[PDB]
């Protein structure tokens, strides 16, 4: 019965509590869908504002750590290149 | 550890579709699958 | 390990450093010797060449196609692939429901906006 | 009768066909492509 309800009525239609079984008018369903879309847009805007504030706080907290990690990665890459050059020079020096 | 017995059978060779022959197509398919899964989870939560 | 086994009577720490004119004369003699006989592409000291993308045992056909697309670009450093649809993850605006639009089409547009 | 245990599949979740568009299948394909690219890069680095 639940599968038949989820197959006849859409999952988006069944997910809203304003979809009455006796409401056969499409205008009422359209108005309910518009109200649900407006509420979802407001909730998404509030969640996006909260996430932006949290991301800004985390960036202000860890910008120095990120810069130190980037500098360490650049130093590690330079050290790897220097180690490869030194290994090639050492092999050439041993052959010579 | 003890109540679960592994099954040793032949590997299910999933056929690669010709549409998923490029990295961008596979990435788009994965993004569409993730969006569909997120929408299904949201619909299931709303229905619950 | 290098495969160079030639022995040349060179003593950099013992013999005097050659002058730039002497180095130029030695380079000219080496160039004359190089022009005397053709170079051998099948030399034992030279390693084998790199195999093609299709002949590589580790490269997949999709990887070969991506490598061909990158090589076909005039600037491989700036060759950026096409990004995915990131506009669908943004905030969905209210759709402009026209007065002449049908109820079913408006309901479908509202359902798509609600899903987004 | 004793060493053979029957296998039953629960129908609580929806039946997902074993296609290449699945999230685990896409993740496995991406991992295989990354491993192949890593092997090719390692061979090229050794040759270089």
């Amino acid at each position: 019965i639940w599968n038949r309800r989820e197959e006849n009525l859409n999952a988006l239609r069944l997910g809203l509590g304003y979809y009455d079984s006796d409401s056969e008018d499409g205008e009422d369903d359209v108005a309910n869908i518009r109200a649900t879309l407006e509420a979802a847009l407001d909730r998404l805007m509030a969640s996006a504002e909260k996430g932006n504030k949290l991301e800004k706080k985390l960036n202000l907290h860890l910008g120095g750590y990120k810069n130190r990690a980037e500098m360490l990665r650049k130093k590690l890459g330079e050290a790897h290149a220097a180690l490869e050059k030194a290994r090639n020079a050492l092999a050439g020096f041993q052959v010579l | 550890e003890t109540d679960l017995l592994p099954i040793k059978t032949s590997r299910v060779v999933r056929p690669r579709p010709p549409n998923f022959t490029s990295i961008p197509s596979l990435l788009k398919a994965f993004q569409d699958e993730w969006d569909a899964l997120v929408l299904e989870t949201y619909t299931t939560r709303e229905q619950l | 390990m290098p495969a160079i086994t030639t022995v040349h009577e060179s003593l950099p720490y013992i013999d005097p450093e050659p002058t730039p004119e002497q180095r130029a004369a030695a380079e000219a003699l080496i160039a004359e010797e190089r022009a005397k006989v053709p170079d051998d592409p099948y030399h034992a000291l030279l390693p084998p060449p790199l195999p093609p993308l299709n002949e590589s045992r580790h490269l997949t056909p999709i990887l070969q196609n991506e490598l061909a697309r990158l090589a076909s670009s005039p600037d491989p450093q700036a060759a950026k692939m096409d990004a995915l649809d990131f506009s669908r993850y943004e905030a969905p605006e209210m759709p402009s429901i026209d007065s002449s639009q049908s109820l079913e089409e408006t309901a479908s547009q509202l359902w798509e906006t609600l899903k987004q």
